């Protein structure tokens, strides 16, 4: 089906290499990186949102990173 | 969805040359090796000639080697077969077979043409 | 000794009352079972294969669209209807299109427009299940005999077929007794959560619910040539550009999308018999009837000579290969180990007790030398072959590597790693119970989490542990952070 | 110039019954580099053009019914049909693709008994 | 692979309806909905994390929503 | 592609992971980044496919 | 007595055939058919056209 329901973490785990493991280990990370390099302004917007919502040096960082992970992959 | 239609088949007297043409549609032609195959009436299928993806490389069956010529007009999306010094034995229904869509063999058949009949007799 | 050279072997050494030791086979590594008076043999689960597979559900991967029929009503009255709508083979959709005197309708306004096409599917994806009745495991067992051609020889072995109906099949080794296998094959890869995706001659063992949640249209699953397809609306894309009319277009071929949607599944070879090659099996080894050949043979007093240079394997075994030069063929080979010219005997023969069976038939010996200098004496007298060796390593390094190996096994096997080589005992039972409960809770929590989300959540949770000071640190950090980082660094097997 | 010899020359079988066709090679058609075996099975339906049923020794081609399955390792290959219908009339020409001057077999014939 | 980077929100917007604008609209939402229905334990984990990382109610809600939106989107 | 067209953004076209080529209409084009289609699968550190 | 060649480094060198294929300022990246050849050392740079 659509490449949005991969069999990554659910189900069985074996000693043999699962189909397309090394090729797709970093697929979503590369997607996030290329999206961020193509659309830089959302980094500024996320910084603004984090620094103006619930600020404490751990929350201010976790919210920023979590949003910067959500928006590109969600797309 | 691919369609391979034959053309050029007709009657011909022995010794008179003939040029067969295989019109192709439904796929990108320039990337596919093409074949010519024939079935004499009541006889087993017999492969004639093959042209690979690059136009220069060609091969022929030894039974017909030196008598035929195979050409590719990929700009028009069609295949050309040149039959020379035809023999009354060289009468059959001729087919046009595409390269395999999926597999390992550089040359294989997956889709066969409708078929044309050439008759060499006096 | 078909186990040497794989690089994944692991030596089970214990034994209990009635001499039963349960070991776990994983299709990747070959187990070695040593004992005080039992010949050390090696075991490898060769292939797990099923038969007589049923088809549970069939999925369409691409379609063709024909017979596009359309009908519209006058605006502001009724709703467009078409007799072809009720047909199961036809996909339809309702949209509103502007109409007027130019379109012939009496009154201006938006009017309904339905288009019905023919969804004749193509290239189905069968989804097959297997019952436990037909699952079969094949196990290969070889005792260390010191034959000439028996170093990692994949072919020669003894096969015992294990099925759930009769799972206590015992091997009959030649001249070594009968090794008794009493294994439970119900446990393992739960085949009630396995659907095989036979899609253009490539199978996969995916989870059941994930297969049911594939958006692609699904068929009835029965054996027919013209099956009716449900949920056809998402593989044909009706397009109403502007508002004059709408077209009908088939989406395309979903093979490339499927291949990237299977990026975590495990491949299994599907040609003829659907011989799965991934999985694991727990088996008990009842070694009561098993004996070693030639315990009563006399000792060799002659010259021994190497015929192939001794070369240490990955795990420390050295694989000595010698050939007898005496006249007494049915004879026992002596052995001695000295560290710094001191008879500490700080060595071990992974082979039980190698014996020459013919005068000039080469025999090969698998010995484990200590961590320093190790002079090895094979024969007796002044002609004793002396194999100098030096295993480069430290004892603490071996313990650390063993701990890492056990951690990897506990990450792959859910809790059966607690039974791997577990020689009875009550402590291991409590350990297995505790690990079973905690692992069940942990996987229920971290069901279907990403290779990177596991690492991120583990880092966040260990930071939370290092912050809180209500003795939540001690359990949160240790129990979740380290475990979750270790897992998320291993999950992509 | 590997010559393909087929064991059956005529197979008259009643509907709803199995069928076994054999295509025996004069040489092992197992390409060494990949370990695959290039043996193909075509079916020319009467008054039609040949199709491709199993594009390897045992991996069936797309659009082929569920019952067509093959086997064989070095020289003795088989084409197994599970339940014969009325459409199975035709000529089951086997073929080897191992070598460039590829040659078909004589081809068996299947009819309803 | 390719499906992970839809041509959505690139910037060229026009009156004419785009490709698959009806089906591909709620695709991302339905992915997350199916993932949440299939894996319920991470809901409890996210509730715990939001409670123990958020000092304000709005922080808790935002953290919970982002955690629910980030993991199925990641895989 | 396949008797269809779309007006995609240039940078988005240049970003998507598929093996491209010069597009000079010559025969036997050489494709860059062929690794996006082939997938090698070492099963048990025994052989490769 | 006997030695095996684990890996060869090399110090000198020679450049035999030099070919360049430029590209228009916004049409995209530049591609040469011999880039995928293992013994052709290519490098991409920017120029003004
Ligand atoms: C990639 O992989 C493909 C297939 O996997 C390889 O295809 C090979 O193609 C060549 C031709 O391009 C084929 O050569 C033919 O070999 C025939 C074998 O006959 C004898 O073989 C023995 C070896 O067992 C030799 O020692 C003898 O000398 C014979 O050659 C040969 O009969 C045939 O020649 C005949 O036919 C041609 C065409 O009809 C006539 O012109 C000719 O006069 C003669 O009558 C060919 O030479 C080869 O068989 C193919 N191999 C396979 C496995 O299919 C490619 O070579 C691989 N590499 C590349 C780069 O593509
Ligand atoms: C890298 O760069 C080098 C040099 O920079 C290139 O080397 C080429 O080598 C080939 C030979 O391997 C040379 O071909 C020779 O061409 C001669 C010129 O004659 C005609 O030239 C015109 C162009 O003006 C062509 O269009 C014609 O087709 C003719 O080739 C030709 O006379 C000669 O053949 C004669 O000599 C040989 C040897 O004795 C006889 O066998 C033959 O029958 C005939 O008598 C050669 O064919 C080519 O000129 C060289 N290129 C140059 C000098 O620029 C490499 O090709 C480049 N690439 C690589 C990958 O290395
Ligand atoms: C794995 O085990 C098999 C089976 O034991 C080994 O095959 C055996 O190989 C030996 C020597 O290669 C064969 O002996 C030969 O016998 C012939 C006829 O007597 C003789 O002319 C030769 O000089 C040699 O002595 C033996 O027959 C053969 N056994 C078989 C095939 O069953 C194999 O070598 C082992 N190792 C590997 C890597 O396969
Ligand atoms: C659906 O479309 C097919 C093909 O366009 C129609 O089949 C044609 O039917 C006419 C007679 O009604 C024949 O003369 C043609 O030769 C057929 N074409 C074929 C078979 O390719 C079909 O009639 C249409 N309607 C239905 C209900 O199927």
């Amino acid at each position: 089906s659509v490449a949005l329901a991969p069999h990554v973490g659910m189900g069985l785990d074996t000693r043999t290499q699962t189909w397309m493991s090394a090729e797709g280990a970093w697929r979503q990370v590369e997607k996030v990186e290329t999206w961020a390099l193509r659309h830089p302004g959302f980094t500024i917007l996320a910084l603004f949102l984090a620094h103006y919502i619930g600020t404490s040096l751990t929350q201010k960082v976790v919210i920023f990173i979590l949003l910067m992970l959500v928006t590109p992959s969600m797309t | 969805q691919v369609e391979l239609v034959e053309s050029g088949g007709d009657v011909v007297q022995p010794g008179k040359s003939l040029r067969l043409s295989c019109a192709a549609s439904g796929f990108t032609f320039t990337n596919y090796a093409m074949h010519w195959l024939r079935q004499a009436p009541g006889k087993g299928l017999e492969w004639v000639a093959v042209i690979s993806s690059d136009v220069n490389d060609k091969y022929y069956a030894d039974s017909v080697k030196g008598r035929f010529t195979i050409s590719r007009d990929n700009s028009k999306n069609t295949l050309y077969l040149q039959m020379n010094s035809l023999t009354p034995e060289d009468t059959a229904v001729y087919y046009c077979a595409r390269e395999q869509a999926v597999g390992t063999n550089p040359w294989a058949f997956d889709y066969w043409g409708q078929g044309t009949l050439v008759t060499v007799s006096s | 000794m078909r186990c040497v050279g794989v690089g994944n072997r692991d030596f089970v050494e214990g034994l209990s009352g009635a001499t039963w030791v349960d070991v776990v086979l994983e299709h990747g590594g070959c187990v070695t079972t040593m004992a005080k008076n039992k010949p050390t043999l090696d075991i490898e689960l060769q292939k797990t294969e099923a038969t007589q597979l049923a088809t549970l559900r069939k999925l369409c991967i691409e379609g063709k669209i024909t017979n596009i029929t359309t009908d519209s009503r006058c605006p502001t009255q009724g709703e467009a209807v078409l007799p072809e709508e009720q047909d199961q083979n036809y996909v339809c959709k309702h949209t509103y299109v502007d109409r007027g005197w130019g379109n012939g309708c009496g009154l201006f306004g938006k009017g309904s427009l339905v288009t019905c096409a023919k969804f004749q599917c193509l290239e189905p994806i069968e989804g097959k299940v297997v019952q436990y009745e037909n699952l079969k495991y094949t196990v290969i067992i070889t005792v260390h005999t010191g034959d000439q051609h028996q170093v990692g020889n994949e072919t020669q072995g003894v096969t015992a077929e294990i099925t759930p109906q009769a799972s206590t099949t015992e091997a009959i080794l030649p001249e070594y007794g009968t090794l008794g296998l009493e294994c439970s094959p119900r446990t393992g890869l739960d085949f009630n959560e396995m659907i095989l995706l036979t899609m253009k001659n490539k199978a996969w063992m995916v989870h059941r619910q994930w297969f049911f949640d594939l958006p692609l249209p699904w068929a009835s699953g029965a054996t027919t040539e013209t099956p009716t397809w449900n949920r056809k609306e998402l593989l044909v894309t009706f397009k109403n550009a502007h508002a004059k009319k709408q077209e009908v277009v088939v989406l395309g071929s979903q093979e490339g999308a499927m291949h990237t949607a299977l990026t975590g599944a495990t491949e299994i070879q599907n040609s003829g018999g659907t011989s799965i090659f991934a999985g694991h099996l727990k088996c008990r080894l009842k070694m009561d009837k098993l004996e070693l050949k030639g315990m009563s043979y006399a000792m060799c007093t002659n010259t021994f000579v190497l015929k192939k240079e001794v070369s240490e394997t990955q795990h420390g075994t050295i694989l000595i290969k010698v050939e007898y030069k005496g006249e007494d063929a049915p004879c026992k080979i002596p052995f001695s180990t000295e560290d710094g010219q001191g008879k500490a005997h700080n060595g071990r023969l992974i082979t039980a007790n190698p014996v020459v069976t013919k005068k000039e038939e080469p025999v090969n010996i698998e010995a484990e030398p200590p961590f320093g200098e190790s002079n090895i004496v094979i024969g007796i007298g002044d002609n004793a072959l002396k194999i100098n060796w030096y295993k480069k390593g430290s004892s603490i390094g071996k313990m650390f590597e063993a701990t890492a190996r056990g951690a990897r096994r506990m990450a792959i096997l859910g809790d059966t790693a607690w039974d791997f080589g577990s020689v009875g005992g009550v402590l291991n039972s409590l350990g297995k119970m505790v690990h079973q409960i905690f692992g069940s809770a942990y996987t229920a929590l971290f069901s279907g989490v990403s290779w990177v989300m596991k690492i991120g959540i583990g880092v966040l949770l260990t930071w939370i542990g290092l912050n809180s000071k209500n003795t939540s640190m001690s359990f949160s950090c240790i129990a979740i952070g380290i475990i979750t980082l270790y897992l998320g660094a291993v999950v992509q097997a | 110039h590997i010559v393909m010899t087929q064991s059956p020359l005529s197979l008259s079988v009643t509907p709803g019954q199995p069928a076994s066709i054999s295509c025996k090679s004069s040489q092992i058609s197992s390409w060494g580099s990949d370990g695959k075996t290039y043996l193909y099975w075509y079916l020319q339906k009467p008054g039609q053009s040949p199709q491709l049923l199993i594009y390897e020794v045992s991996s069936r081609f797309s659009g082929v019914s569920d019952r067509f399955s093959g086997s064989g390792s070095g020289t003795d290959f088989t084409l197994k049909i599970s339940r014969v219908q009325a459409e199975d009339v035709g000529l089951y020409y086997c073929m080897q693709g191992l070598h460039l001057p590829l040659t078909f077999g004589q081809g068996t014939r299947l009819e309803i008994k």
